[PDB]
């Protein structure tokens, strides 16, 4: 139990194996420890079937230990079962904190070890100046020869992303990684590492950038084991996407390093490329062979690494609590909730109306509109209600959530993590229900306090709401802000929902005109000093942001009339838009639309051999059109038949028509929908 | 009258472009500036239907991002790099849009020529009169001057120079009114009677052009109408085929097959109202439908002046404008391609008449 003050840079998963066991298994975890140099230790954990299932979602342990084919050349094992690997890494990161003690990245740490075994048994907090986390650049690019035929995999899975198809093809035919030209450059400055590869199998130094280390462990199993690792020197993580390039580089690294007799690590990676339908956020999780992360602004990446033990975003919602532990905590946090808000949660429907709001279309004229927001209110309520329901559930994931919540105002990266965490913490209906109910009570409190501080809500959600006044003006707006803050605080504390940091209600604008045409479509304007805001207009491409600019100019002038003249201005604005569009009639990416893997175009077979461009498509497909072209799957520049600006302009003009019909009806009462004659005039420009 | 016919039987839609927009529209929707300007030799792709299909196939192999006469007429795009037709043509300095031609061949069979530039000297110098002759001709009456200057006149790589048909492209704007007369006649018509008939055709046609194109200065005195007349001083004529080519007035440009179909219809109603015209053309001609309007659609090909049919070359007849100012200049336009091509470069704001209903 000798103790040293060291700081782990990465917790990576080295081995997973079963003893003479049926309902549990063990894992060996690799510590990249440092000090004022680096050292390489390991810990032994033990995860039972119930813990695995809790972090999985309910499956067996005999299936998370037969993913010990990952110590081989076949390099894309999580493609078979991504949720299994998410669950295994999260459950090992929970069992480690539960057995050894509180483990945290980049922090000074008192670390123990039993000399007979060599493994870390206990970990405690300590004091000291830790090493400033280092970094190393990584310019990885490779020529994976995947035969277009990627057509098959997308045939079985229609809405699949081509990065996933690329990885599935490599998994099907592994030797495409062992015959692929590759060019890599790692610049830590201590030793520059360029390399040259005709084929990746065929031929500074690899020893000048890493250290090969053999450590003799004797876990509790059948015999003594030798764990060999690559210890980073003078860097803690790569910074850069070509994910097959990284996989092939690390795969030949594994082959060369581990071709001598001693046990081989897991060699497992997770990214949005590994799911069929992709993932909105990019990342490259390294939970296996090499040892250290390869982050794909870098300050936010490093900080999110340190806060959430690097499990995020690979694990997902498992950072905070196991997925099978959410019903218990939700019901517990409902039990400690007032009966009124109990019933409010009990009747939460995503379409039920709580506050009486302005019905689309509406127009509030020359009065002091506001736009109020409780920043990250859903995250705060999730954290507070999770603390309240912790009696139903150990709390280290809650600590991670709490650190994110208390850091969000000062760190935008925490805000981004929360915005990708709360939508997936349950998506698990009980959390939708409880969050909706607590928000319903918050909305009612805003109503009741508004009726006394000279305010009237005219839209919003409860955490982001906007409304009008009954009135110098800056003073009453300040009063309304303070009164509503205190009211939501008091009503939240009544329900025992205790928030980590006191509520702040931000005044996101003091506007003097507002028009609403849909549930989210609202435009605000300030005559006293031009500062508009427009929400609800889609931005699916550059043409859409130019259209948003046009719509905002048009609305400025149309409300500057303070209805036929308004129609004249709107039609002339459309005229100018179409003319300027014809000036950009040839730019392909300008008319491109970004479409998810969930909305409905066919993939042309020629797009299925654009080489390595297919591996940068994890979430969005950016298509021009009447035949659709996936622009990013072709080299540059593009030879193209003249882009069908009629289709794209008709799309954009239908959104503009939504906006304009709403404005015309709201302001003056004209029931006539604004319709642009496109075929009658200006269609000929692209015939 | 003709005013009543253009009030009750036409619905004109025009859209105004201006500034950079007008220039961009003209550049994109007409032939390239160098296309119809004379050149030493020709660059372009010219072959039979089979060979041209094969080369289009071998040109789409190089067209990886997206993807017989509908396709030749469709290959038009330049950007900031060499145009897309540079793969079929194999010449890397072409500029688009570029002319597309259907080519009758002996003994039968159709070929195509999609080419950027061409020596139009080889085609037109056997009928391009000397400026000394024009000046030295002596003949004060314009009818007489026109009649005498008319009197004086005189593999696919070989067949495009004796037989050539411009293919109409609905994606391209139209800068000339190219009519196609089809004069049936039981009795042969003497040449001076026919020349007077064309001279009275032109003023009715110019009145029609004025009606259709209000914002303009179409003077029925000096507006250039270019008449060509198939041979057969008469052609020993016993159907006569004419060809009237007019500049579309400078501010305007026509778009759409339907639109030029309507334009031809309105000019036919203009000419079959001129009481001084139906005297000359009358008493010889069986029919009276003097213009074929079903020639303007996307894909139909019309023979070009200085070319024969597989053989009456459309050599010009100089129906000289009355009160014309520069006779040598007028004579010097029958040989320029830009006065008798649908989609030529026109010779501020513009107005596109894209609909007549």
């Amino acid at each position: 139990i000798v103790w040293v003050e060291e700081s782990v840079s990465a917790i990576t998963l080295y081995a997973v194996w079963l003893p003479p066991a049926r309902e549990y298994f063990h894992a060996l975890v690799y510590f990249v420890c440092r000090n004022a140099e680096g050292r390489a230790r390991f810990a032994e954990v033990s995860v039972t079937a119930t813990e695995l299932r809790d972090f999985y979602g309910s499956q067996a342990v005999v299936a998370a230990a037969r993913a010990a084919t990952t110590p081989a050349a076949s390099p894309l094992e999580p493609l078979e079962n991504p949720t299994l690997w998410r669950a295994l890494y999260a459950c090992v990161l929970a069992a480690l904190e539960r057995q050894t003690g509180p483990v945290a990245l980049f922090a000074p740490l008192r670390i123990g070890s039993d000399p007979r075994t060599g493994l870390v048994v206990k970990v405690e907090r300590a004091w000291g100046p830790p090493a400033a986390p280092r970094a190393a650049l990584l310019v990885a690019e490779a020529n994976i020869d995947i035969d277009p035929m990627l057509a098959a995999r997308v045939a079985e899975h229609p809405d699949a992303r081509l990065a996933w198809a690329r990885l599935a093809a490599i998994r099907d035919t592994p030797q495409c990684a062992s015959a692929a030209s590759l060019t890599v450059n790692i610049t830590t400055g201590t030793a520059l590492f360029a390399r040259e590869y005709q084929t990746l199998a065929f031929p500074g130094a690899f020893g000048d950038l890493v250290e090969v280390c053999e450590v003799g462990l004797r876990p509790r199993h059948p015999q003594r084991v030798t764990a060999r690792v690559l210890l980073p020197r003078d860097y803690d993580y790569f910074v850069s996407f070509s994910a097959p390039a990284l996989v092939a580089l690390f795969r030949q690294w594994h082959t060369t390093v581990h071709a001598a007799p001693a046990l081989a690590p897991v060699f497992a990676f997770l990214g949005p490329e590994f799911e069929v339908r992709g993932g909105p956020v990019p990342y490259f999780a390294v939970l296996g062979f090499p040892g250290w992360p390869t982050f794909t602004l870098v300050r936010g990446a490093a900080a999110a690494y340190a806060a959430l033990l690097g499990a995020w975003p690979a694990v997902g919602a498992r950072v905070v609590l196991p997925p099978r532990a959410w019903p218990g905590v939700a019901s517990a946090a409902a039990g400690c909730l007032l009966p009124a808000v109990r019933e409010a949660v009990a009747r939460w429907h995503p379409a039920t109306k709580i506050i009486q709001l302005l019905d689309p279309p509406a127009a509030v004229g020359p009065v002091w509109t506001a736009r109020f927001c409780f920043p990250g209110l859903r995250a705060q309520l999730l954290a507070a209600l999770a603390d309240l329901g912790g009696s139903g559930l150990g709390r280290t994931g809650l600590a991670r959530l709490d650190a994110l919540v208390v850091a969000a105002p000062s760190e935008p990266w925490a805000g981004a993590v929360l915005e990708r965490l709360v939508p997936d913490t349950c998506n698990c209906p009980a959390l939708r229900q409880l969050l909706g109910g607590v928000m319903a009570a918050v909305c009612l409190q805003i109503e009741e306090t508004a009726s006394s501080v000279k305010f009237a809500v005219c839209g919003g959600d409860g955490g982001a709401f906007w409304g009008v006044f009954n009135v110098a003006a800056s003073g009453v707006i300040e009063d309304a802000r303070r009164a509503i803050e205190t009211a939501v605080g008091a009503v939240l504390r009544a329900n025992a929902v205790r928030l980590r940091h006191p509520l702040c209600l931000a005044l996101e604008g003091v506007y003097t005109h507002a028009v609403a045409w849909s549930q989210a479509g609202v435009w605000f304007w300030n005559s006293r000093d031009n500062t508009d805001h427009l929400g609800g207009f889609p931005l699916r491409g550059p043409a859409y942001t130019t259209a948003a600019g046009v719509v905002r100019d048009t609305l400025r002038r149309v409300l500057g009339l303070t209805a036929l003249t308004a129609r004249g201005l709107m039609e002339d604005a459309c005229d100018r838009l179409i003319l300027d569009a014809f000036n950009k009639r040839l730019d392909a990416e300008y008319w491109s639309v970004r479409v998810s893997p969930f909305e409905a175009d066919p993939l042309p077979p020629t797009a299925f051999r654009g080489g390595a461009l297919l591996d940068a498509e994890h979430y969005w497909r950016r298509v021009v059109r009447s035949v659709g072209v996936p622009v990013d799957l072709y080299p540059r520049p593009l030879v193209l038949p003249p882009v069908d600006c009629a289709h794209h302009l008709r799309e954009i003009l239908r959104e503009i028509e939504l906006v304009f019909t709403g404005v015309l009806a709201g302001v003056w009462g004209e029931g006539g929908k604004f319709v642009y004659p496109f075929d009658d005039k200006m269609s000929f420009l692209f015939a | 009258n003709i005013g009543e016919y253009v009030k009750h039987n036409v619905t004109p839609r025009e859209t105004v472009l201006d500034g950079d927009t007008a220039k961009a529209y003209l550049r994109a929707r007409t032939y390239a500036p160098g296309a119809l300007t004379p050149a030493p030799a020709y660059c372009g792709a010219v072959d039979s239907a089979t060979k041209m299909m094969g080369r289009l196939a071998d040109a789409e192999k190089l067209l990886v991002p997206r993807g017989r006469l509908l396709r030749l007429a469709a290959t038009e795009q330049q950007g900031p790099t060499p145009p897309a037709i540079a793969a079929l043509i194999r010449n890397a300095a072409v500029q688009t849009p570029l002319p597309v031609y259907r080519i009758s061949m002996v003994p039968t069979g159709q070929a195509f020529a999609a080419l950027a530039w061409d020596d139009w000297a080889r085609i037109t110098r056997d009928a391009r009169l000397a400026e000394a002759v024009v000046s030295a001709e002596a003949h004060p009456d314009h009818g007489a001057l026109g009649r005498r200057l008319t009197d004086r006149i005189r593999d696919a790589g070989g067949q495009m120079y004796v037989n050539r048909n411009e293919i109409f492209n609905g994606a391209l704007a139209i800068t000339n009114i190219i009519l196609d007369l089809d004069i049936a006649l039981k009795e042969p018509v003497p040449f001076r009677r026919l020349h007077e008939a064309l001279g009275h055709f032109r003023r009715g046609a110019l009145a029609a052009v004025q009606l259709l194109f209000p914002a303009a200065r179409v003077d029925p005195d000096a507006y250039p109408c270019y008449f060509f007349k198939s041979a057969c001083p008469v052609c020993s004529c016993t159907k006569i085929g004419l060809r009237v080519c007019m500049p579309v007035p400078a501010p305007y440009v026509v778009h759409g097959s339907l639109t030029m179909r309507g334009v031809a219809r309105v000019i036919q109603q203009a000419v079959l109202l001129d009481r001084d015209f139906v005297e000359a053309i009358g008493s010889y001609v069986k029919n009276f439908l003097l213009i074929d309007t079903g020639v303007y659609a996307h894909g139909h090909s019309l023979r070009l002046p200085y070319f024969a049919k597989i053989c009456g070359r459309l050599l010009p007849v100089f129906v000289i404008p009355p009160a014309c100012k520069d006779v040598p200049a007028f004579v010097a336009a029958h040989a320029d391609p830009r006065r008798f091509h649908f989609h030529a470069p026109p010779t501020r704001e513009i107005r596109v008449l894209h609909s007549l209903g």
